[PDB]
RNA sequence: UAAGUGAUCUAGAAAG
RNA sequence: GUAUGUCUAAAUGCUCUUAUUUACUAACAAAAU
RNA sequence: GAAUCUCUUUGCCUUUUGGCUUAGAUCAAGUGUAGUAUCUGUUCUUGUAACAACUGAAAUGACCUAGGCUC
């Protein structure tokens, strides 16, 4: 009951292969764990504009965004992330890149950084 | 605490992140200069 | 698991739903995406649950639709929305019983 | 929170935040827990001495390592470290007793 | 905002709970007195 | 001619 | 200290991949020779 | 003289504010620290003739008191 808990209880037959088997058999029927767009809580280090109504988010200013993989990655190995948010006063879908190769990030048609 | 983006893994800024990057591009740089001289060596022959 | 929905997703949790669903029949018809292709459902208690949960669906649509900002084009999405919603309501209404 | 029948309570699934909050137990409850754990240690010995499972001499050593270990078996002094005194206790007892019973006799 | 000063306090009465307090558990029966 | 005996604290769980 | 709130009418088995994590949480704390 | 309406000034008006704390703290940080959680595809699904038998189903509505015949 104590977020520190060491073993949560398992009922007494609980093959845990075949457990871990039936769960996936049931993750692609699953309406979440098989979508995009996991939700994240994230400071903005942009410090940008929302492009429809002019709300000039700061620096550092928190918001719960969407993570979403993009499947075309930099170079190899190496893994880029669509990463949205609101602007407070109009609801429009802000997002950036973290394209590594400057060591900083991308804006994706959602605001400009200034 | 400040800036909480700096305890996240798709941060790139990160420091663990950009280490990881330069291993990728590094190990990449390297096979491209490998083959580079290869590529200069076979022009130099033509 | 931080965010409710890992620890929801979480493989203890699913099991825990496959041995209810097992064992008395409770299944949650909000945690699984409703089928696409109907007539590949034998039971009736299924559809009839899939054509609730396709109402309620539609139900939350309508109601966020009527917002005041009327002009941003999220509405109007949802709109076409609302009506793929309607037909998949609709079609669950089949004639088999 | 499901109940083990050796009153290890522990949780099913693992509890979101709210449902957490709502089901942290207390002081009281825990100790309660703990209590009737060692009860059911001493108990379970006497019953297993009366099936045929463990000799008399057995069940007594075993009610014996109950009582010093207590501290080990299971968590009372967690929730109400004050049994911590009672735990330094029977470990003096015992440091005292083993010397006493084993002095001729050897280590075991 | 909320963060807001006050205007006055209160005092009405309910039911009893009836809830072994610690500190309301029983200590000093015996009052003192004086002399005369 | 006589050294070298003994004094031994502790001790974890929750929430924040 | 893993926030929160509104919203709710009454295909089947199969196997193969791992020397990892699209992992998430930051309420917690912050210095040199 | 009395009734009323319109404007200006004075009085009355939010000529502007409902707490405290180290101005609450900081405009900085390879962070550290604690916790919580599991994944990749690919597939299985005989004809012809003769003899014996039937000539026709389903829908809802027209009669009588769910049942019974007719259309
Ligand atoms: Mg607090």
């Amino acid at each position: 009951s104590e977020r520190k808990a060491i073993n949560k209880y398992y009922p007494p037959d609980y093959n845990p292969l075949e457990a871990e088997k039936l769960s996936r058999k049931m993750a692609k029927k699953l309406k979440t764990m098989n979508k995009s767009h996991a939700s994240i809580r994230l400071m903005t280090p942009f410090s940008m504009r929302c492009l429809e109504c002019n709300e000039y988010i700061p620096k550092s200013r928190k918001f719960n965004g969407k993570k979403e993989l993009l499947k075309e990655k930099y170079l190899d190995s190496i893994k880029i992330y669509r990463l949205t948010i609101s602007c407070p006063r109009c609801a429009n879908s802000i997002a950036f890149r973290t394209d590594p190769g400057n060591s900083d990030y991308v804006m994706e048609v959602g605001g400009v950084r200034n | 605490s400040g800036d909480l983006n700096l305890l996240k893994s798709w941060n790139p800024k990160l420091m663990k992140n950009r280490k990881k990057v330069w291993e990728t591009e590094q190990d990449l740089i390297t096979e491209q200069q490998k083959l580079n001289t290869r590529l200069k060596e076979i022009e130099k022959e033509r | 698991m931080s965010r409710n929905v890992d620890k929801a997703n979480s493989v203890l949790v699913r099991f825990q739903e496959q041995q209810a669903e097992s064992a008395g029949g409770y299944k949650d018809y909000s945690r699984y995406q409703r089928p696409r292709n109907v007539s590949k459902v034998k039971s009736i208690k299924e559809a009839n649950e899939w054509k609730r949960q396709v109402s309620k669906e539609i139900k939350q649509k309508s109601t966020r639709i009527y917002d005041p900002s009327l002009n941003e084009m999220q509405i109007a999405e949802l709109n076409d929305e609302l009506n793929n919603l309607f037909k998949e309501w609709k079609r669950w209404q089949w004639h088999i019983d | 929170l499901h109940l083990d029948y050796n009153f290890n309570l522990k949780p099913t699934k693992t509890l979101t935040t709210k449902e957490r909050k709502k089901s942290r137990l207390g002081n009281s409850f825990h100790l309660m827990r703990e209590l009737l754990k060692m009860m059911k240690l001493i108990v379970d010995t006497h019953v297993q001495f009366r099936l045929g499972n463990v000799d008399a001499f057995q069940l007594a050593d075993g009610i014996h390592y109950i009582l010093n270990h207590i501290g080990q078996l299971t968590g009372i002094y967690r929730y109400k470290y004050k049994v911590m005194h009672q735990i330094r206790a029977c470990k003096d007892l015992k440091h005292i007793i083993y010397y006493k019973f084993n002095k001729n006799l050897g280590k075991g | 905002p909320q963060l807001e000063a006050r205007s006055g306090a209160k005092a009405a009465a309910y039911t009893p709970t009836g809830i072994e307090h610690a500190r309301l558990l029983p200590g000093h029966t015996t009052l003192k007195y004086r002399k005369f």
